[PDB]
C-alpha cells in the first residue's frame, strides 16, 4: 500500500498539472494506481517506527 | 535550354578482356578495374563502365 | 527528527490559509455573479419592453 | 562470348532515433545499471481549491 | 590469394555489426511507437471527455 505517510512529510516540486475531468473525477475513476483520498487533516503522518 | 549529349557513347574493349572471352566466354566490364580494388582491399566501386 | 515534526505542522498551517485566502476571493466572484443572475431577466422578455 | 556488365550494390541509409520527430515525445536517458531495478515509481501529491 | 578471404572476412563483420546496429536504432523506434498506440485511446472517447 505503498508508504504515504511519507509523501506528506518528504519534500516535493510544486508543477503544473492541468488535465481533464476535475481532479476527483479522474482520481475517483482509479485512472491512477494507488491513491489516497481523505477529506480532513490527517491526524496519521507524525508518528515514525 | 536543355543541355543534351551532343555524341554517341562507345565501349571499347580492354586488351586484356579479349583472353577472357577465349577461355569461358565472358568480358566482364573493365576487368582491369576489378583487379585493382582486389588488392586495395577496397569495396564499392568508384563508377561502373 | 523532531524538529522536522515541528517545521512540517507549519507549513500545514500556511497551505491551509493559502488555499483559504484563494478560497475567499474566488467566492466574492461566486455570490456577485450569482447576484447579477436573479437581475436578468430572459431576452425574450427583455426585447418585448 | 557472354559478357557480364559491372554488379551493383545498395548503400546503407543511416537513421537515427534522436534525428527523427519522434524522439520529441520521449526525454531518452541512458542508466548504465538498469538490469537491477524492478521497478520504478513518481508520487503525487495534490489538494484540491 | 589468401589476402581476399581476410579482406572479405573483415568486411563480412563490420555488415554484420552495422546491419545490427541500425537494427537497434529502429528498434526503439518501433517499441517507443508500440507504447503509445497502448496509451492512445481512440478520438470519440477523448473527445466526449
Amino acid at each position: 500500500m505503498e508508504n504515504w505517510s511519507a509523501l506528506e512529510l518528504l519534500p516535493k516540486v510544486g508543477i503544473p498539472t492541468d488535465f481533464l475531468t476535475h481532479v476527483k473525477t479522474s482520481a475517483g475513476e482509479e485512472m491512477f494506481e494507488a491513491l489516497r483520498i481523505y477529506y480532513g487533516d490527517d491526524p496519521e503522518r507524525y508518528n515514525i517506527h | 535550354t536543355v543541355s543534351a549529349p551532343a555524341t554517341y557513347g562507345n565501349f571499347v574493349l580492354s586488351p586484356e578482356n579479349a583472353v577472357t572471352a577465349i577461355s569461358y566466354h565472358s568480358i566482364l566490364a573493365d576487368f582491369n578495374s576489378y583487379k585493382a580494388h582486389l588488392t586495395s582491399g577496397q569495396p564499392h566501386l568508384p563508377n561502373d563502365s | 527528527l523532531d524538529k522536522i515534526l515541528n517545521v512540517e505542522a507549519m507549513h500545514t498551517v500556511l497551505r491551509a490559509l493559502k488555499n483559504t485566502a484563494d478560497a475567499m476571493e474566488r467566492g466574492l466572484i461566486h455570490s456577485f455573479l450569482q447576484t447579477l443572475l436573479r437581475k436578468a431577466p430572459p431576452y425574450f422578455v427583455v426585447q418585448t419592453l | 562470348f557472354e559478357a557480364i556488365f559491372g554488379t551493383f550494390c545498395n548503400r546503407l541509409e543511416w537513421v537515427y532515433f534522436l534525428t527523427s520527430g519522434l524522439a520529441a515525445a520521449a526525454h531518452a536517458i541512458k542508466f548504465h545499471d538498469l538490469n537491477k531495478l524492478t521497478t520504478g515509481k513518481m508520487l503525487f501529491h495534490v489538494q484540491v481549491p
